[PDB]
Formats: structure tokens, sequence, C-alpha cells
């Protein structure tokens, strides 16, 4: 609830590949231009193991706990 | 100035991704000298004192200082 | 990954037929030989490695092989063949990247007797075969000597006229040297990590898991190779109208300068002349030149005072005369004069070596496009006018293209601010942006004029002694020490800059018989992209550091500018919208079909220059300035 | 695609705080999506510091800056 799923995934992707993809303007552009992004991406999320929540627009309880329970 | 001296409840210590703080002694020998202190940075996590600056009474700018 | 090298009938500028080519596949571990009736399948084999996303290894492929195979496929097979820049590797570029410090390396290679004296430090394929021990011989020599025991003679470069079975065998010879040289470059773990066996990877993994310097150099070599093929449009008539004004002036000057001295023959450009003269007009040399007699010495000539008014007045006629020979010897009579290099498209295709230096600043030759006299230098205005996009036609309207000249605004001093922002927290860097950094250096070093600060900051940074510094105020080697030390006290960050960095490469130093036997930590300074940039003496090195930053900045700069221009929609070449004509260190000359395109070129270059600064997180701010016009005298 | 869109279209480090480096050394500027928190004593340059950022960004690095004074 403090970072959108694209930023958290950015962390997860970089963390998975033993790097700090967030703190390198060089590394971000790297995996994009030589097509290394899709490579790491499929390697990680390819098994549909990771699922997230996104709204960031003042989360509540009714009904958010419902979504967590759902 | 630390995180507790912040106005409002302790939500501002959480939502704000980066916190820039200015400190200066306007009753001392260096009133135009201002210290910049990073109190929080979710991006980097590197906190502490950044650098120094000086208020140019002519331009009204914050030119970076030595030290 | 596949490794290959080809053999054609001639050079890139008139090649007509494909002879042979050999392809070693790492997945197959076996070579494949091709012949003139197998040219078609050769292009497909390269396309197949592109479809797999693999890699294709050539030596000088970026500059010759790839454009030749594009050219040969159009007239022989009438098919379009364009190897993607991402799917190409050039051992020559990596050799110039990884082994830029070959000049020393050859000392041990000389002791062995393994390296030819004609192939010292060279990066040619055969030159490396002797280094790695793979040269069973050379095709050119197994051709000459076998032509003897056949009868017929030899013409300079006839071995490439026709497909011969000896070429097909030495075509393999060039391939096995490329493979072994590739593995020799892949075995350098500073550039190629051990965790990745790059010999069996896709192109996607190769560029990113390699050092960043590997990627830029291949992008740099590909782009500049395009620039050579684009060429620089040339007004032949204009230069011709100059040799007339110069040769007539030379002869008229020669005539007046033969009335002043007799014979038994006045020489234009001889050293045995002034040696015979002036020391007969009443001039005693202040400064000599080596083992015997002083050289031409253009410097002293300005100050030579002889009691003979005719001899004295003739000195300035000599000054002009020698300079006239310089332009002529560059524009007409030289073996590498411009008029000899104009191609049949009305353009001068000046070559350029990418990382032909320790720092990465390029070198230009045949002809040296980067030494054309400046507009401030005499007759340089006319010279610069001869190099212009206006001297090119147009694919359609015919209306002369417009030229865009963009340079890096004060790159050297901003590079200094970046490395010293590590010690002053952006103090000096803001003085650049706030402006008048030469004014601050003037105050810091206690110089009377701002211009004296300009000639100071560059000399001091690069290791000038005290004479050039002393001659600023009309003195010698005496005045200099107090000028240098005072600047150091008023600018601590510059002094602190040389503190941590110069003591990052040493443990302890020691003088032995006048030679400093410094115990090094690493005999190489890291560049902006991790490459090895060696120096020599730790007494300065800063000059190497700053020029390395600047050359690496512009290299990426001209790459991203073209990359953004292509991304925005512009096509590169004389048939598209813009064409690179010349890259000169911190300035570039770009041809543009319309003024509107040129304006975009100027803006994009600035956008790319800020992109470079954000990319390497440059502490100082980089800016550029563009000039629109017909030629080069206008763009600068 | 949203991840693809983010890395490619955001300005990465959208800007760098002017008037003093070292802030850039510890923060790497500000990004699109975060919230920079500026504070100090009464009349010690909170407005002056931020006003420089608004000016510089909207001048040298032509960003469209929104003000709520």
């Amino acid at each position: 609830l403090e970072e959108s799923v694209e930023e958290t995934a950015e962390d997860l992707i970089g963390l998975h590949n033993r790097v700090r993809l967030r703190q390198s303007d060089s590394l971000k552009r790297e995996i994009i231009e030589n097509g290394k992004f899709d490579q790491w991406f499929d390697e990680l999320f390819g098994n549909d193991t990771f699922h997230l929540y996104d709204s960031f627009a003042e989360a509540e309880t009714d009904r958010l706990l419902a979504k967590l329970a759902y | 100035v630390s995180i507790t001296d912040l106005r409002g409840s302790g939500a501002l210590r959480q939502l704000s991704d980066t916190i820039i703080a200015l400190e200066r002694n306007q009753q001392g020998d260096m009133p135009n000298l201002v210290l910049v202190r990073i109190l929080k940075c979710r991006f980097t996590g590197d906190t502490g004192i950044a650098g120094y600056m000086e208020y140019n009474k002519e331009t009204g700018w914050l030119e970076p200082s030595s030290y | 990954m596949i490794v290959s090298a080809i053999a054609a009938n001639a050079l890139l500028e008139s090649v007509t037929k494909f002879h042979c080519g050999v392809i070693y596949d790492y997945s197959t571990a076996e070579y494949v030989s091709y012949r003139p009736s197998d040219f078609g399948a050769y292009l497909d084999a390269l396309e197949a490695e592109v479809a797999r996303g693999g890699l294709i290894v050539f030596h000088n492929g970026h500059k010759y092989d790839v454009p030749a195979l594009t050219k040969l496929a159009k007239l022989q097979l009438n098919r379009e063949f364009h190897l993607p820049r991402e799917n190409c590797i050039d051992t020559l570029v990596l050799s110039r990247l990884i082994h830029s410090n070959l000049k020393d390396t050859d000392m041990g290679l000389l002791r062995s007797g393994k390296l030819p004296g004609k192939r010292f430090g060279s990066h040619a394929l055969e030159a490396w075969g002797y280094r790695l021990g793979e040269m069973k011989g050379e095709y050119k020599d197994d051709f000459k000597r076998m032509l003897e025991e056949q009868g017929e003679e030899y013409v300079d470069g006839m071995e490439w006229w026709n497909f011969n079975e000896e070429m097909m065998d030495y075509n393999v010879q060039d391939v096995v040297v490329t493979k072994a040289l590739l593995e020799k470059l892949l075995s350098d773990k500073h550039y190629f990590p051990p965790e990745i066996d790059f010999t069996d990877v896709g192109y996607t993994t190769f560029w990113s898991e390699s050092l960043e310097a590997v990627d830029i150099e291949h992008r740099a070599a590909w782009l500049l190779a395009k620039q050579e093929r684009n060429g620089f449009p040339f007004d032949t008539k204009a230069i011709e109208e100059l040799y007339v004004e110069l040769a007539a002036r030379r002869s008229e000057l020669l005539r007046k300068l033969t009335e002043t001295f007799g014979s038994w023959v006045f020489n234009p450009s001889s050293r045995d002349h002034i040696q015979k003269k002036l020391q007969e007009a009443g001039w005693v040399p202040t400064k000599y030149t080596d083992k015997g007699a002083p050289v031409v010495d253009d410097e002293v000539l300005e100050g030579v005072r002889v009691d003979d008014p005719e001899k004295q007045a003739a000195i300035d006629l000599i000054k002009e005369y020698l300079m006239i020979q310089k332009r002529i010897g560059q524009s007409a009579e030289g073996d590498k004069a411009w008029l000899r290099y104009v191609a049949e498209d009305g353009k001068i295709h000046g070559s350029v070596n990418p990382n032909g230096a320790v720092t990465g600043r390029a070198t230009h030759a045949f002809p040296n496009l980067a030494q054309i006299p400046g507009v401030r230098s005499p007759y340089g205005e006319q010279c610069r006018a001869a190099f212009g996009a206006e001297h090119h036609l147009d694919g359609i309207t015919g209306k002369p293209w417009v030229q865009a000249g963009i340079d890096a605004s004060g790159l050297e001093l901003r590079c200094l601010a970046h490395f010293m922002a590590r010690f002053d927290n952006g103090e000096y860097a803001h003085e650049i942006l706030n402006g008048d950094i030469h004014t601050k250096n003037q105050i810091a070093a206690e110089l009377p004029t701002r211009d004296n600060a300009k000639t100071f900051i560059y000399g001091f940074l690069y290791g000038a002694g005290d004479e050039k510094i002393g001659q600023i105020v009309g003195a010698g080697k005496e005045r200099g020490k107090e000028l240098k030390k005072k600047f150091l006290e008023n600018t601590p960050a510059i002094a602190a800059l040389r503190e941590s960095i110069q003591q990052t490469l040493v443990e302890s130093s020691q003088w032995v018989a006048g030679e400093q036997q410094v115990k090094w930590k690493r005999r190489w300074i890291k560049g902006l992209d991790g490459r090895k940039v060696h120096v020599r003496s730790p007494h300065a090195a800063l000059n190497t550091l700053l020029q390395s930053a600047g050359a690496l900045i512009c290299k990426l700069w001209i790459i991203k500018t073209e990359e953004m221009l292509v991304e925005k929609g512009l096509k590169h070449g004389w048939d598209g919208d813009f064409a690179y004509m010349a890259w000169v260190h911190d300035e570039i000359q770009v041809g543009c079909r319309t003024e509107e395109i040129a304006q975009v070129v100027i803006e994009t270059a600035q956008e790319a220059m800020r992109w470079v600064g954000d990319h390497w997180n440059f502490r100082c701010l980089l800016d550029t300035e563009g000039k629109m016009g017909p030629n080069w005298a206008i763009c600068h | 695609e949203r991840i693809r869109e983010h890395l490619s279209s955001e300005e990465s480090v959208g800007l760098l705080f002017s008037g003093c480096t070292g802030i850039n050394d510890k923060t790497l500027g500000a990004r699109g999506g975060e919230v920079i928190m500026v504070t100090s004593g009464s009349g010690m340059g909170k407005s002056t510091f931020v006003r420089q950022q608004a000016l510089q960004w909207g001048t040298a690095m032509g960003k469209k800056v929104g003000l709520a004074m």
C-alpha cells in the first residue's frame, strides 16, 4: 500500500537477479534495449506465483479486508 | 530537526518517500549558511547530512557551499 | 554464436564479387566452407543466427565485412542484406578496447622473435595470429612465391583478383585466428565475467552481461563506419580556386625571396636554409635543436631581429611562405592532400579509428578530417567552406542540404567539476552553471586578465611546467610555482581531487636511480564505463582522467543523438533526412536535408547530452550549442 | 506492460535537486510517483529552496511545474 505493483515488481525482478534495478538508471535502460527485461521477467513471474494489490487511492476496510479474504 | 519534530501525526513519517530538511542559525556568525539533512528516502535509504548552502542576499539563490 | 571472415575481389569502394567465406558454429563445433557459387547460402546462414538471436563474429566486420556483404548482395544477388547492429561482434573493436596498451605489451613480444617488425602493435587479423601462435603463413606470401614457380609475375594486390584454392585455405586461416582471438578477449574477466560463458549466449545476454564499454564501442564503431560511407560533401572547384591564389603567391614570394639570397637555389621548405641564413644576417640563435643546428623554429622567427632591413623584412615573407606551403601541402601537393581524396560522389570519405587511444578520443586520417585549419587561421575560412553539406546535392529537389554543427559546451571544465564534486559538494560545478568559471579561476590563481586564466587552467591541468606559464607574464621557468600553488590554496577541491584518486593507484612510491619505482595498486584508471584507461606517471594522470571522461561522453552522446533521431522517425543517410559527415572530439558536423530537420538535430543533441549526464549520474550539468548553416566555416 | 511502460516512459530520475549536490548523491533526484517532503524553521528558506526547484526545473530542464502557493 506504499508502492504500485510496477515498482514492487521492479524490486522483485532486480532482487531476483541479484541487482538493484531501482538504483541504476543504466541498468533500467540496459535490459530494455537489448531485450533482457522479458528474459528476467518470464524467468520470475512465468510460474504465476506472485499476485499483488493495487489502488493506492485511500484504501479502506469495507471492503478491502473482503478482498484480502476473497 | 528529526522525524518527531514534524508537524501533523505520524503519517507524514510514512507516506513521504523523501524528506529534505534545512537547518540554519540566523542568530550566529553564518546566518546564510544552511545545512541540508535527509531524514528519509525510501528510494535509496541513505539518510544523514547531504551538504551545505549559502543564501546570496543579492540573487536570493541557494548556492552550494564548501565544507 | 558463429565466427566468420570473408574474401572479396577488392576494397569496400569497388568490390565486385564474393569469393569465399568460412563459418564456425560453436553449437556444431565444426567449420563450413563457402565458394563463389555458394554466396547465396552464406547470407542465409548469417540470417539464421539472427533468427536464433545469436551472434556473428567478424574482424573489422562493422567497417568492411557487413557493409560489403550488404553491397555485394545488391549487385550479385539483388537482395537486401542488413546485419542488425545488435547481432554483430567486431574482434578488432574489442582488441582496441581491451588491448589499448599494446605499445608496451610488444616489448616482450619483440624479445621472443614471435612478432614481425612491420606488425608491431597492429590489430590486423594476421598480426594477432603471431601473438597467439596461429600463423602458418600469410595468403599474400604463399601467392607471390608460388607465382615464381609458375612463370607469370605479380601486380600490387592481384592475389584478390580471382578465386584460388590457396585463398580458400588461407580464408580458413583468417577464421581460426578470429576465433582464438575472440576467446583471448573473452578471457579478460575485467570486461567479460567468468560467471557467463559468452561463447554460447544470445545477443541479449552478451551486451548486458559484458562491460558497458563493450556495448558502446560496437555502437560507436557501427555509427562511425556509417559516417565514413556517408562521407563529407566537398566543393572541388573552391579548393582549386585556392591553389591558384596560393601557387601564384608562392611563386611571387619565391621571386622576392631569391633577390635577397643568391646561390652558385632558394628552397621553400628546407632546414639547411635558415641554418645557412640569419646567422649571416646578424642573428645568434637563442634556442637550438638537438645534435646539430636549429630547426625551422617558427617561434623564434617572430622575434628574430637582424640589422639588415631587407633580411629583417624578408623574415615575415618566410613566415607567410612556409604557411602557404602548409595549406598547399594539405590541399593539393600532399600525398594525402584533399584533392586526391575526393570520391566520384563529390565527397571526402575520411576514415576514423574509434578507440584508437588510451582515453578513447578517436583519431582521423586519410585524410585527417580533424586537422582542417580553423577559420581563425589564415585561409582556413576558405578551407572550412570547402567542407559543407551545401556542397552536396539532394535525392529529389536538388536543393543543397543544410549543415548542423553542435559542440559540447566547455566539456573539459565541466568534467573537472564532476570529479571534484566528490570533494567540494558541487561548489565548483555551480560556478560553471552560474557562469564565468574562467573569472573564478582568474581570482583563484591571481591572474591579471581572464584570458590568462583560460590558458592557465588548461596548461596546469595537463601537466605544463612553468615556461608556458611564465611566458604569460613575460618570464621563464622561474614564474610558475607561485602561480600554481596559489591556485591550489584557493581551490582545495582540485588539490583534493588529485589526493584520493592519485593515492588510489599507489601503496608507496620510491625513487631508484632517478626512476620512480612506484608500487602500484593497478596500472589503470577506470573510465566512465569500467574500461581500462592506463596512464604512465602518477605525477598528473588527471589529464588522462578528464580527456577519458570527455571522449567517453561524446562517444555515447553521438550514439544516443542518432538513436533518438532514428527513433523520432528520421532516416540516416543521404537518401533519408540527415547524414553524419564528421565527428571531431567535442563537436560534430551533421548534414540535413531541410532546415527543419537541422533544428531537430540541434535539439536532439542537447536532449541526448542531458541523457548522458543522467545516465552516468554526472555531478555537473552538460550543455551543447548548435549552429545552422551551409558549411563548416558557419557551424563554428 | 505497465512495468514495461513505467521503466520506458518515466524520466527515470525525473530531475535532480538544484542549488546543492550531495542531495542528489543520497536521493538521486525525485521520481514520478513519490512525494518529496521539505521542511525547516519559520522563515529559514523552505519556500526559497522549493522555489528554486520550481524555477530551475521549468527553465533549464523544461518540465511543466505546477504551483500551489
